[PDB]
RNA sequence: GGGUUUACGACCUCGAUGUUGGAUCAGGACACCCAAAUGGUGCAACCGCUAUUAAAGGUUCGUUUGUUCAACGAUUAAAG
């Protein structure tokens, strides 16, 4: 039939949207391939999500590739932040050093891409470093024995007041 | 949704929810079936709020 | 359906210690922070900052016309703004 | 010139392309160092619909006009020579120009009625019932307006609308 | 009797219609039209730094590996072009992409004329040092609508038997 | 095979602050009391005003004479400030408000009894004359693809031209009148009143040349 | 190749192209291997062998395509264009299958 | 078919043709975007 | 059918009557007299 | 663009161009209500809504009102 693309939880693999409707259109059930994908990343961290392709053949039947997790994730995990910045390049969400970004880079190079792809660490290693200047994360050089938490303090009550802010303009858009 | 069969929740107003088992099985082929309980108020569309103070003032006649 | 729980755990001073996210299997082990003599010079001699202009090139080498292709698209999709089909 | 054949020997089919001789242009031209054809052998605003000796030379066997990037014509002249080659063909010169149908040759219809310098296509022009009066006339338009540019021995230009 | 100024376009005098239409404009029509007429002369178009970089490159290509394989650029889905990299970077040979409007006027200015019947579809030029043919057949022959054009072997142009002698040899 | 051409950057604009266009009342501030003759000589003729850019790059010419009102205001003001972007493009006004007071009667009304009363207030523009003028980090594509819709809701005819289009369209009109090939001009037999002619012509003629009539304006009439 | 892979390949089995690339009139062959050994035409059908055969001293370059139709379509093209042979193997196809 | 006095393509399938000494746009896709030139 | 509103050489309405190559000639030939004219008048 | 309503003007008639509605007979235009051939639809079907072409033929009977109109009753393929 061909090939979906889709960001699965780890051990997370509930048999609904957004993934139920479309292999059901596709001809395969849908119990066996979340029974299939649990047996599969059940030595995964449940709860981490990651990319994977389904192959649905003409006959109804479906091939499982799994990759490594997201990018956003292992940015998200190495900064110790659980959403990203709204308005990227304004403010900053954490702070991740090089060192980390290698490792993450490192972790990462066993993919289908990177595999496809005979590329040294370098280019991970940026593309890591721009996915992180999306989501908003800043890059020291070496900064990290006590001002990360110093500017964590600042970010924390940053994002108190952000969420009073939200909140009073809900309030008033209510009124309104 | 469970499998083959999607479940989909929603915050519909009691006054555009008449005659909807028509049009559910309608566009569903008689297979798709629908369950509605009182939830909660909120004010009120200004379409509506016009249609029902228009309708109030044609009942007690004056404008 | 959410993310994963662990973050941070001691943010002051885990994340300088080392990362915990790269570690994926159910069975904790965290990796070294594998100091400064381990990675090689190639990853502090990368712009870790904002990238390059194009009126700061060299118009002889090829990330040059690499970016004059990007700002091409730009343009072109700025230009294509008003489709009407 | 080339030519493809088919030859069909039990449910073997054999598409071939045969190369055959092509005459060529004469060889004195009278100005030879005209870039275009009509504008080097001095035909430019010298032909018509009538000179089918010189509108058949670039046209396919079936009616069919030649492709410019092929000939080489300016595209004043192509457009012109096209117009030229309708006209032709509607008012009945170049009669060998036509898909032979054996099967359509034989129902006999109406016969063609004789017609010259026709602009349009006699199945879509519609009858003027209105015909207008002598401040607001509806001219009937007669021969194509880029034929505008031809001698005029008499001097007189050419009325394309009456 | 109506204003100076109108909307309805105000129709003139048949004295002051007889001098607009006297008056009307007449351009200038030279005696022999220009379009087909004998063309100016060359304006020579100047090169520029990408035809420069595209030059610079093939000559290094050209001059420095040994191995100069030239093979039709089938049109195949990405991912399947990515895994015939990856085997050719395994046997550490590359391959290269050029325009033919840059290639074309460099190889017949260079020695390698006797290229020209290759270069005139879609190209895909097989660069590698220490030339072994063996493993590069060998993972061509996998893939069967892919066809080894020819290519030179050290200053040696071969065709696809050529290749395949020098790898058997 | 195609090259890489450069693509223009620009710099050295600056948006100024508030690059929407403002509101524009439909009556002024003072209300003209007194009534006013419906001069229409403020329409007649070329326009000596708001001939030239100011600090836009693009504008809309208007190649007739006419009246502005504040439906057309109003029109114009929505239309550029809801296809305009903020953050790369400013425009301005040209035009000023509705001034010029028009006077009404109501239906049913015989001849005489004196004028009418003050109905709205318009703008006069004569042919020539910019009414907005634009500019920014945009390109003229996009500008006059946005702005073509405008200037055909105008009352007159009107174009999108930029100062490349407008200096283009001034030095072809130049080289037409400079290299007409028939030695008889409007211009030349209007003031040489030649054949008696300005009986049937105006003392305005000897001025508009032939190119000007009424409120109309043919560009190409030398 | 689009013409192609709207036209529902799967009723062919083998067709093979053999040419010599160092001669003068392998153009319109080349581009008519291209063109059915396109990614669309692979996908379209798995069944089928598209095979290119390379020489140097054939000099009639042709093609040969064998569907399971039992059928032969052999084309030897010296001079034809390869927008006349499309045309020509997609009307065939349709027309037998 | 809707009779217009200026014919605009509504999408990239929509095509061009002069017939019976008209213009027209016609569609194949969408058929509400036939248009006939007045 | 096609009717003229009011008079035929009057009104904000008129007929439409063109001019004539003849005329156009005419003009032509005066404008040419008349050039004459203020020549033999300059000196 | 047309010249159906009201108005504007006061050009032909004041040694007369008799002024609303009806009865009889209707001529014509199409900007088609029906009947006919089609296109698009948020056209499933029955009903519809628009648009194109077509004017040879039709376009009801009653209560009230002087009524043209208007409301209402019963129909018609329609009650232009
Ligand atoms: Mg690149
Ligand atoms: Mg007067
Ligand atoms: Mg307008
Ligand atoms: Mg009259
Ligand atoms: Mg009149
Ligand atoms: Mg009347
Ligand atoms: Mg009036
Ligand atoms: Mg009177
Ligand atoms: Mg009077
Ligand atoms: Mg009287
Ligand atoms: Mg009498
Ligand atoms: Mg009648
Ligand atoms: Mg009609
Ligand atoms: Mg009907
Ligand atoms: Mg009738
Ligand atoms: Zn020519
Ligand atoms: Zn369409």
């Amino acid at each position: 039939s061909g090939m979906i693309r889709a960001i699965v939880r780890a051990g997370q693999a509930r048999p609904g949207p957004p993934l139920g409707p479309i292999l059901g259109q596709r001809g395969v059930s849908i119990n066996q391939f979340c029974k299939e994908f649990n047996e599969k990343t059940k030595d995964i961290k449940e709860g981490i999500p990651l990319p994977t392709k389904i192959f649905v053949k003409p006959d109804r039947t479906f091939e499982i590739k799994i990759g490594q997790p997201t990018v956003s994730y292992f940015l998200k995990a190495a900064a110790g932040i659980e959403k990203g910045a709204r308005h990227t390049g304004k403010e900053v969400a954490g702070l991740v050093t090089l060192k980390h970004v290698y490792e993450i880079a490192r972790v990462k190079a066993q993919d289908d891409a990177f595999a496809l792809q005979d590329v040294p660490l370098s280019s991970v290693v940026r593309s890591i470093i721009g996915s992180a200047r999306s989501l908003g994360i800043r890059v020291v050089k070496d900064l990290s024995s006590e001002e990360l938490a110093a500017f964590q303090k600042e970010r924390a009550l940053f994002l108190a007041a952000q969420r009073e802010a939200d909140l009073a303009a809900q309030a008033e858009a209510a009124k309104k | 949704g469970v499998e083959d069969y999607f479940t989909l929740y929603a915050d519909v107003p009691l006054n555009d929810m008449f005659g909807y088992s028509t049009e559910l099985r309608s566009c569903t082929e008689g297979k798709g079936e629908y369950t509605m309980e009182y939830s909660r108020y909120q004010p009120c569309l200004p379409s509506t709020q016009e249609d029902v103070i228009n309708k109030y003032l044609e009942a007690t006649g004056q404008l | 359906e959410a993310l994963k729980d662990p973050e941070v755990c001691t943010d002051p001073f885990r994340l300088t210690t080392h990362a915990m996210g790269v570690n994926i299997y159910k069975e904790g082990q965290d990796v070294v922070l594998k100091p400064d003599s381990e990675y090689p010079e190639w990853l502090f001699e990368m712009n870790v900052g904002p990238p390059k202009k194009l009126e700061e090139l060299d118009p002889e080498t090829r990330e040059y016309w690499r970016l004059l292709r990007k700002h091409n698209i730009w343009r072109h999709n700025r230009l294509s703004k008003n489709r009407k089909f | 010139f080339r030519e493809v054949v088919e030859i069909l020997d039990g449910k073997t089919t054999i598409i071939e392309g045969r190369i055959t001789e092509t005459p060529q242009e004469s060889p004195n031209p009278p100005n030879p160092t005209g870039q275009c054809p009509i504008c080097r052998w001095n035909l430019k605003h010298k032909y018509n619909y009538e000179d089918v000796l010189l509108l058949s030379q670039f046209i396919r066997p079936h009616g069919g006009m030649l492709p410019r990037r092929i000939t080489g014509l300016c595209q004043e002249e192509h457009l012109k020579i096209e117009e030229c080659v309708k006209m032709a063909h509607r008012a009945g010169l170049l009669p060998n120009h036509r898909p032979k149908l054996p099967e359509g040759f034989v129902p006999k219809s109406k016969p063609r009625l004789n017609r010259y310098l026709t602009r349009w296509s006699p199945r879509s022009v519609k009858p003027i019932y209105n015909k207008g009066h002598r401040w607001n006339k509806v001219r009937m338009p007669v021969g194509s307006p880029l034929l505008k540019d031809n001698v005029s021995y008499s001097g007189r230009p050419l009325l394309l609308y009456h | 009797g109506s204003k100076a100024v109108t909307r309805h376009r105000r129709v003139m005098h048949f004295e002051r219609q007889k001098l607009m239409a006297v008056t009307e404009y007449i351009p200038p029509k030279p005696t022999i039209n220009p379009r087909c007429l004998p063309p100016p002369p060359t304006p020579p178009q100047e090169e520029t730094g990408l035809v420069r970089l595209l030059r610079r490159e093939i000559a290094a290509v050209f001059r420095d590996n040994r191995m100069i394989a030239v093979c039709q650029h089938v049109a195949l889905s990405a991912e399947d072009k990515l895994l015939l990299r990856h085997q050719l970077r395994k046997h550490k040979i590359l391959m290269k992409i050029f325009p033919n409007q840059v290639l074309k006027p460099f190889l017949e200015e260079s020695k390698y004329q006797n290229l020209l019947p290759l270069f005139v579809g879609h190209n895909l030029l097989l660069v590698s040092e220490e030339p072994k043919v063996k493993e590069m057949v060998r993972i061509l022959k996998g893939i069967p609508f892919l066809p080894l054009l020819g290519g030179c072997i050290d200053d040696t142009i071969l065709s696809r038997q050529g290749f395949i002698n020098y790898s058997k040899l | 095979f195609k090259t890489l051409l450069p693509v223009p950057t620009f710099e050295d604009v600056a948006i100024p602050e508030k690059p929407k266009l403002r509101f524009v009342e439909r009556v002024p501030l003072v209300p003209k009391v007194r009534r006013e003759r419906k001069n229409l000589s403020d329409i007649r003729g070329p326009s000596t005003e708001a001939t030239e850019f100011t600090e836009g790059r693009f504008a809309i010419l208007a190649l007739g004479g006419g009246y502005l009102h504040w439906g057309h205001f109003e029109m114009m003001r929505l239309t550029i400030n809801r296809s305009m972007d903020p953050k790369n493009m400013f425009a301005l006004w040209r035009v000023p408000a509705p001034f010029k007071p028009i006077t009404r009667k109501g239906m049913g009304q015989r001849m005489g009894g004196g004028k009418g009363a003050i109905d709205h207030y318009v703008t006069p523009v004569k042919a020539g004359r910019l009414i907005v003028e634009m500019g920014g980090r945009c390109e003229f594509k996009e500008v006059q693809g946005f702005l073509d819709l405008v200037a055909h809701k105008l009352p007159f005819p009107a174009k999108a031209v930029s100062r490349e289009t407008l200096e283009k369209m001034r030095k072809d009109q130049e080289e037409r009148e400079r290299n007409n090939q028939n030695p008889w001009t409007f211009e030349r037999i209007a003031t040489a009143n030649m054949l008696g002619i300005r009986k049937v012509l105006s003392p305005y003629d000897l001025t508009h040349k032939g190119r000007y009539w009424g409120k109309f304006y043919t560009p190409e009439r030398v | 190749a689009a013409a192609l892979a709207r036209l529902g390949l799967r009723a062919v089995k083998q067709v093979r192209v053999q040419f010599c690339p160092f001669e003068k009139n392998v153009e319109s062959t080349r581009t008519f291997l291209q063109a059915v050994s396109s990614e669309k035409v692979r996908c379209t059908n798995l069944n089928c062998s598209v095979i290119a055969d390379v020489r140097h001293d054939g000099s009639e370059p042709c093609v040969d395509v064998l569907f399971g139709d039992g059928h032969r379509l052999i084309m030897r093209g010296a001079h034809l264009t390869a927008q006349e042979m499309l045309t020509a193997f997609a009307s065939h196809i349709q027309a037998r299958g | 078919f809707k009779t217009k006095g200026v014919l605009k393509k509504r999408c990239r399938d929509c095509y061009l043709v002069k017939r019976r000494g008209r213009w027209f746009i016609y569609c194949k896709t969408n058929p509400k975007h036939k248009q006939r030139q007045m | 059918r096609n009717r003229i509103p009011g008079r035929q050489w009057i009104g904000k309405h008129r007929r439409p009557r063109p001019v004539s190559a003849q005329a156009k000639q005419n003009m032509i030939r005066r404008l040419e007299t008349e050039a004459e004219n203020q020549y033999w008048l300059s000196r």
